[PDB]
Order: structure tokens, then sequence, then C-alpha cells
């Protein structure tokens, strides 16, 4: 039980929760990539900037990634 | 900028006068700047920009090298430039508290931006090479045989100096 | 505008008089302006355009470089020009609060817009190159051998100056 | 329209008389108009059109450039042209209140539509080029070698002047 | 109609008399009219056609250009011509309210329809070109080398004048 | 640094004076340093760099070989250099406990970094080879036949010295 609690608590200290994964076209300057990422974060962050539309420059890709919240559930053994 | 004497003599030989060479340089520079979206090699100072309001926290100037900002006027009321955070590499301005306006044509920015002729050495070389290749111009006649878009041509050498489309 | 004198000597040498060269120039400019959706030629002062009703908050004028607007009349009644928001790059007019008329033939707008010959240099070069390529123009006969869409041919060079289709 | 003197002399040389050239021009013009579905270059005025009732709010004339409408008679009863909204680019008429009839052959429209010879410059050039290419006509004999649909041929140059099929 | 005189001199030179040329012309016209489903030739005045029962509200006559109709008799009883709705482009007859007979050999309609020689100019050109291609007509012998469906051959040129199959 | 004397004799023989060779060298070094994201040249003593705010626990300096750091000032206040954790290979600075500032233009760091000419020997060789390949430079004429991206061309040789883009 103590090990299970430790493992379940360790998720909030070493676990990453990603929302969007953006794949960039190779023909891109890194500085322009950083500027575009900053603009994207400016336009699509917070509950105020919700339910808008995302325009992607040609050669890019966007995918939605969730998490594994149902892995810290050890009810059948606890 | 670039003058006809900067071109190689062999490339120089195909133009009637230096005016024609300057015209070709101007056309190539215009195409390259339109593709990139901003000047690169000359340091224009006190440049006046009329930009639209993004409505967010950060304002995105159409530059990739911001040296210094002179004055900022928003909706007829001038702001304090010393209170705005500046990013030389990104060319963006952030209000520490509050948001920019969202209406069109409400912000006027005067700032100095660009590279100098010292470090901007590959830009001039790429422009010269493009001018030479455009001015250098299956078909077989006797022993002479030849076998064979603006976007693809400009994307070959001008990629590092492009601002990606605004999201 | 573009005169037959501005053509290269070799290309003009394939003609007989300035009349047919001007006719070909006019045809090429007409095709380019029809395909791109708006004229890129020298700025036309006080051009009068009639626009159908968008029905939204912004009016998408058929231009990409709008310098100034003189008068706007909607449904037979003139509006106050100074109370509108205009974007030079977007070429759109935005009412402060409300919506535009949704009926056909209700908006007449007179404005100054376009690209001047100083800034628009690659446009003339592209037109000249297209004219020359059209003029110059498997089949084998003895030692002479040759081996071989309007929209694609235009888009190969005129992409940066094309207005996207209205959704 | 187009006359045999407008054709290049080299193209003109392959016809016995100007009547044969006019016949070829007429055939090519008929094919192009059938593909497009309406005349382009000549401004026919007071043109009489017998159209079927759509039953909806907007009536779609078979034109892409509506200059002005003279009179509208529906089911034997003439309507007021000044109360109908007009769209020059789309060539459509909308009743502000009510709907058009749905029966066949119930609307007669008299209106002036088309482009003038000034702006319609690429249409004439395309027609002339098509006539020349059709009149210009593996097999090897000695040192002479040659190696090799109406829809594909007409779709090459006549695409901008097409009305899409009615849904 | 199409006479051997209207053929080009070179094509007619591959014949011996007008009789065989007329026979070939008749064969080509018969094939074209059979494939397209209706004759496109000069307007036939008061052509008498018998049509089977559609069973719906509209009668799809086998024509694409119906100018006028003289008399309509159904099941041995003549109807009132002026009480029907006819579409020139569609070539269909619509009763005001009700349904047509659903039995075979019940409708006989006499009407004037077709395309006149003035408007239908590319039809004759296509027929002439097909006749010439048929007349003119790997195998290698010394320095002479040649390297190589009726429905496809017809459809390559006669598509605009074909009636779609009845569903 | 790299002087025209260090070039091979054959490559330099394709030039006329040391000025143009030095110009080409400067262009190639500028392109390489821009692409890799940091200069690999001899160690620059006390280089002054301004960095934007990372916001995390580690500051990713734009270097891959950090030898020593002189002074660090954040938000106008100098920090204690000896209390930080620095990695020579990673070229990153880590505060003991806390977070860095998240605002733009808040960190100015002066440090000694780079690769000396003794260790960095293949860098100069790669630059020299690229310069020679650029200088030396289907088409057939008589017995002479030739048959045929900046980012790819650079990456083919400069991969080991490139900093990965910041996530």
């Amino acid at each position: 039980d103590q090990a299970m609690s430790k493992h379940q608590a360790k998720f909030f200290d070493n676990g990453a929760t990603v929302n969007l994964v953006i794949k960039h076209n190779p023909m891109a300057d890194p500085a322009a990539v950083k500027k575009w990422a900053d603009e994207v974060n400016s336009k699509h962050a917070g509950v105020d900037n919700a339910w808008k539309n995302l325009n992607l420059y040609p050669g890019a890709d966007a995918e939605v990634v969730g998490s594994n919240l149902q892995e810290i559930d050890f009810k059948n053994v606890r | 900028e670039l003058k006809p004497d900067d071109l190689p003599a062999k490339v120089r030989g195909q133009f009637a006068d230096n005016t024609e060479a300057q015209a070709a340089i101007d056309a190539v520079l215009a195409a390259a700047r339109r593709w990139c979206g901003w000047h690169v090699s000359p340091v224009i100072v006190d440049d006046v920009m009329e930009l639209d309001g993004p409505g967010g926290r950060v304002l995105s100037l159409p530059t990739l090298n911001l040296v210094s900002v002179s004055s900022v006027v928003e909706l007829g009321h001038a702001l304090d430039v010393s209170t705005l955070d500046r990013s030389r590499r990104k060319g963006t301005l952030t209000k520490p508290y509050g948001r920019w306006t969202a209406r069109d044509g409400a912000i006027v920015v005067t700032a100095t931006h660009g590279f100098t002729e010292a470090e901007a050495a590959d830009w001039r070389r790429a422009v010269v090479q493009l001018v030479g290749q455009r001015a250098q111009t299956r078909k077989k006649i006797d022993d002479v045989e030849y076998e064979w878009s603006v976007d693809a041509e400009l994307s070959a050498v001008f990629s590092p100096f492009r601002i990606l489309p605004s999201p």
C-alpha cells in the first residue's frame, strides 16, 4: 500500500501533461519557429481564448494527445 | 544596398548599362522581400509601421531583429516604451499588465530593425547568385543540346530569413 | 504603364510594330488581372467600385493594398468615412458596432488603392517574361528535334499577388 | 467579333478565302460558347432570354456580367425592375419578398450583358490561338518524324469564362 | 444537309465520285445520331414521334432543343396543347396537374425541334473531321514505320450533343 | 581566423585577390553560423549575450562549450556567479533552488565559450571544402556533357555542430 501511494504521488512530480504536439516543416528558421509558437500561445491560451480556429502554415502538423490518468488507479489491489 | 559594381564582371557583361543592372537587382530584391515579408540587409532607422491590433498579450512586429524602439502610439495615445518588454530575436513586444487593442490600424510603431552589411553576408551572396542565374539564360541543334516556380526558386536560398504566416 | 519600349530588344525583334506588341501586352495584363482577382498596376486614384452585401461585421474589399477611401454610400445613404476601421494590408473595412447590409448592389465605395511602380517591380518583370515566353514559343526533322494549362502557367509566377477565393 | 484580318498572316495563308477563315472562326466560337454556355466578347443588348422557374428566392441568369436589366415579365405579368436587387458579377436577381415561380418557361428577361472588346482581351487571344493550332495540322518517313478530346482542348484556355452546372 | 462539296479538297481527293463520299457521310451521320440519341441536323418541321408512357408528371421527349409543338394525342384522344408547360433547353413537356399515362404506345407528339445550321456549326466540322480521319487512315518496312473503340472515338468529339441514358 | 592563405592553392587560383576570397569566406562562415545557431570559431573572451526568460529551473544558453562565466545580471540586479551550476558540455546554467525570470530582455550574461582552433580542426576543413565546391561549380555541347537546397547542403557536413531547435 505504501509503495502504491508513493507511485501514485510520483506522477505529479515527474509526469508531463502535453495538450498539442506541433510538427514543423524542416524548411523553417528556428527563430521564426519560436516567434510562431509565441504567437500561437498568445492566441490560444486561457479560457478567454477558447473555441477559436487554428490556422497552420503549409507543411505543419497538429495532433491532440491526452494522458494516462487511468493508470494510477489500483482499486482492485488496494 | 547592392550596386552593379558588386556583381562579377562576367555577370556585369550582359547588361547594356548600370541602370539595367540596378533594375534587375531591384526586381530580385522586391521578390525576395515579398517572399520573406521584410527587408534584411539595410538598417532602416525610425521606420514607421502601421499594424493591426492582435488583442492578446504580445504584439508581433514584422521584424526578426529588433534593435531598439523609439515611440509607440496606440489609438492616438502614446505609451511608455520603457515599460514594454522587448525581444531582439523574436521582434515582439509584451505589455506586463493588460492587453493590446483588437481594432484595425490602431497601433503605430517607430523602431530601428534589421542586420548591418557586416553580418548579413549570406543574404547579399544569395541575391547576387540569384541575379546571375536568372540573367544566365529537350532541344538539340547539331552538337548543342539542352535538357530541362518562383516559390521553389526563392525557397532554395532565402529560407532562413522568412517569417512564418501569423496563426 | 507597360509600353513596348520596356520590352527587351530581342523579344521586340520578333514583332513588326508597337501595335501588336501593345495588343499582346494588353491580353497578358487582362489575363493576369482576371486570374489574380485584382489589378496590381499603378495606383488608380478614386476608383469607384460597387460591392455586394457581405452581411457580417467586416467588408472584404477586392484589394490587397488600400491606401485611403474617399466616400462610402450604402443603400442610397452616405456614411461617415472617419468612423470606420481600415486595414492597409488586409484591404478590409470594419464598422465599429453593427452589421453591413446583406442585399445585392447596396454598397458603392470609392477609394485609392494599388501598388505603385516603385514598389511593384517584379510584377512588370513577370509580365515581360511571360510575354517573351509566349512570343518565342516529339517532332524531329533532320538534326532539329523538339520534345514536349493557362491557370497553372499563371500560378507558377503570379501566386504572391492572387486573392484567395471567397469562402 | 473577330474577322480574318485579325488573324496572323501566317495563319491566314492556309485558307483559300476570307469566307473559309470566317467559317473556322464561327466553328471555334460556337464550340467555345457551347462549352462556356454564353457569349463573352460581344455586348449583345436587349437580349431576350426564356428561362425556367427555379422556385427559390434568387433567379440565376445565364450570364456572368450583368450590366443592366430592361424589363421582366413573369407568367404574362410584368414586374418592376427597380425593386429587384441586381448582382453584376454573379448575374443573379433576388426578390426582396416572395419567391419566383417554379413552372417551366414562365419568365422572360430582357437585359444587356457581356464584356466589351476593351477588357475582353484574353478571350480573343485564346480564340485566335485555338484557331491557329487547329489549322496548323509515331510516324517516321526518312528524316521527318512525328510522335503523338474537345473537353480537354477547350478546358486549357477557356476555364475562366465557364458557368458551373446548376445544382 | 452535308454534301461532298463541303468536304475539304484533300479529303475528297481520296475518293472517286460523290456517291461513295455521300455513302460514307450517311454512315457517319447515322452512327453519330445513334450514339448521341437524337439528330442534331437542321430543324425538322412537324416531326412525328411516338413515345412510351413515363408515368410521372413530366414527359422527357428525346430532344434537347424543342422550339414548338403542334398537336399531342394520348390514348387516342387529343389534348389541349396550350395548357402544357414546355422547356426549350430541357425539351420536356409538363402537365399542369396530374400524371401521364403509364402504358406503352400511348403518346404521339408532333413538334418542331433541332439545331439549325447557323447555330450548329461545330457539328458539321466534327462530322467532316471524323470522315477525313476515317478516310486517311508496329510495322516497319525499310524507312517507313507505323506504330499503334467506336464508342470512345465518338465520345471524344460528340460529348456535348449526347442525351444521357434514361434512369 | 580563416585567411585566404589557408585555402588550397588550386582553389585560390580561381580568384583574383584576397579581398573576394575573404568576402566568400565571410559569407560561408555567416551562413554556417546562422544555420548551426552558434559560432564554432576560436573562443571569444567575455562575449556579452542577452537572453530572454526561460521561466524554468535551467537556463539554456546558446552555446555547446561553455568554459567560464564572468557576471550574470537579472532584471537590473547582479547575481552571485559562484552559487550557480554550469555544465561545460550542455552549456546550461542552473539555479540551486527557484526559477528564472519569465520576462523578455531580463537576463544579460557575459561568459567565455567556444571551440579553440586546436580542438576544432574539422570545422575549418569543412568550411574550406564548401568554399572550394562553391567556387569550382543535362547540357551537352560536342564532347562536353554535364548532368544534374542550402539547408540540406549545409546539414550534409555541419550536423555535429548544430544546436537543436528550442521546443
